[PDB]
């Protein structure tokens, strides 16, 4: 029942350090080997740092002169610590653990995504989704929220507190011109289900502490 | 060579070992490149046996997976990996020979 | 430093069809005849899974149609018989020599039927419109292939520039996309139009769809 768990700022401001930290359970790490791995928006996963359970540290190459890997085994956790920041270096942040020889990671955490900005935070305003209007011969029926203006990535939308997940279809967030995002979430639902059942969209944006719930419906 | 360079690596690390790990005592007979790869393989986060299993799998090229057991058959005597590599080492010196 | 190239970059292979990807190391990633290289499964908004070690070995609960193969420097992972549920990105890694080094990835997705999308409308809320801007979103759902356009009308007016697109990644169980188009206005000039329609062009479509409402409802 090994699990692994990244923290650290959603936002890091350039040229300044980024520090995330890694909870390892189920494993002590005197004996666990610890790989972190990043991954820009879109791109490609670039491996960069590990420390094994014996202590022996390693660097990407490129990267090395920014980077520091570092261990507290009473705590649990390990720490990567990443200097002079830049927008460049805004991607998920994974730990990953080894398996056994031939020692390939066989164990990742969620990720958490980090932004190199020095714009603020902004929590969302959030919109019901409601067609103006349905036809009498109409099978499905959509709805949907509107997640606008926040900043920085992520926000997390689920519907009737993720019990509805069939047919939700949660887009990529959108950049606005204003350099905040947008994200629309919309479920398609059949339309015997209107006025009777409930369709809620569970907004949470962390990085603000922002948590809405809405109940969508038409006009 | 290859075996003078696996007890070359054995000294090199015997110079603690995987501190808190403890691997099954080996009987150590008909080649068993198989045997001390099976006890390894039950290794976790130790940079210093990496090389002695990468050597040991040149070895022995078949399917070793941890927790699976094949070649192992004297499951008893539990020892530190510095013990069986002292242990490993006492018997590719006398292969050798 | 073990340089991982995969080719080709993306891949589309019909359901129940063999799928084969690439992998190519700048240096051998063999130590002791045995391939310090390993194949991943990323799936979108997931982490990587792994799937395949030491080059051929599956990892334990991975599906028997995935296989590993080749050697030193040539590596291929190979599905037997593609599943909607494999659409993703699947990656290479070596350990052979330090750093760690992954490839660039190989997005692999499903040729399916042509399915044309059920097109919605949905006009701002009263609540946004107190705040100054209208949003109007056009949604395109459950469509193949990805490629769709999107025309934006305000009074019959063609409107550029103020819309943004997204699109959702195959989904793992009808191989479709879906599509939302957000037209941005301030409220003033929302207020100033009556007719605002979205039309929709689209391969399983064999004309044009407009999904549209009248500004103070109609």
């Amino acid at each position: 029942q090994v699990t692994l768990r990244e923290s650290g700022p959603a936002l890091v401001k350039p040229t300044q350090t980024l520090t995330l930290t890694c909870t390892v359970s189920g494993f002590s790490l005197s004996a666990y080997s610890v790989n972190w791995i990043r991954q820009p928006p879109g791109k490609a996963l670039e491996w960069l740092a590990m420390i094994w359970g014996d202590g022996k540290i390693v660097y990407n190459s490129a990267l090395k002169s920014r980077l520091t890997i570092s261990k507290d085994t009473s705590k649990n956790q390990v720490v990567l610590t990443m200097t002079n920041m830049d927008p460049v270096d805004t991607a998920t942040y994974y730990c990953a653990g080894d398996g056994y020889y031939p020692y390939a990671m066989d164990n990742w955490g969620q990720g958490s995504l980090v932004t190199v900005s020095s714009a603020s935070t902004k929590g969302p305003s959030v919109f019901p989704l409601a067609p103006c209007s349905r036809s009498t011969s109409e099978s499905t029926a959509a709805l949907g929220c509107l997640v606008k203006d926040y900043f920085p990535e992520p926000v997390t939308v689920s519907w009737n507190s993720g019990a509805l997940t069939s047919g939700v279809h949660t887009f990529p967030a959108v950049l606005q011109s204003s350099g905040l995002y947008s994200l629309s979430s919309v479920v398609t639902v059949p339309s015997s289900s209107l006025g009777t059942k409930t369709y809620t969209c569970n907004v949470d944006h962390k990085p603000s502490n922002t948590k809405v719930d809405k109940r969508v419906e038409s006009k | 060579t290859a075996l003078r360079e696996l007890i070359e690596e054995l000294v090199n690390i015997t110079q603690p070992l995987c501190n808190g790990s403890m691997v099954w005592s080996i009987n150590l007979t008909a080649g068993m490149y198989c045997a001390a790869l099976e006890s390894l393989i039950n290794v976790s986060g130790c940079s210093a046996i990496e090389k002695t299993q990468r050597m040991l799998s040149g070895f022995c090229p078949h399917k070793v997976s941890a927790g699976q057991f094949s070649s192992l058959h004297v499951r008893d005597t539990k020892i530190e990996v510095a013990q069986f590599v002292k242990d490993l080492l006492l018997h590719l010196k006398k292969l050798f020979r | 430093d073990i340089v991982m190239t995969q080719s080709p970059d993306s891949l589309s292979v019909s359901l129940g069809e063999r799928a084969t990807i690439n992998c190519r190391a700048s240096k051998s990633v063999d130590s002791y005849g045995n391939s310090f290289m390993h194949w991943y499964q990323q799936k979108p908004g997931q982490p990587p899974k792994l799937l395949i070690y030491l080059a051929s070995n599956l990892e334990s609960g991975v599906p028997d149609r995935f296989s590993g193969s080749g050697s030193g420097t040539d590596f291929t992972l190979t599905i037997s018989s593609l599943q909607a549920e494999d659409v993703a990105v699947y990656y290479c890694q070596q350990n052979n020599e330090d750093p760690r080094t992954f490839g660039g990835g190989t997005k692999v997705e499903i040729k399916r039927t042509v399915a044309a999308p059920s097109v919605f409308i949905f006009p701002p809320s009263d609540e946004q419109l107190k705040s100054g801007t209208a949003s109007v979103v056009c949604l395109l759902n459950n469509f193949y292939p990805r490629e769709a356009k999107v025309q934006w009308k305000v009074d019959n007016a063609l409107q550029s520039g103020n819309s943004q697109e997204s699109v959702t990644e195959q989904d793992s169980k009808d191989s479709t996309y879906s599509l939302s188009s957000t037209l941005t206005l301030s409220k003033a000039d929302y207020e100033k139009h009556k007719v605002y329609a979205c039309e929709v062009t689209h391969q399983g479509l064999s004309s044009p769809v407009t999904k549209s409402f009248n500004r103070g409802e109609c």
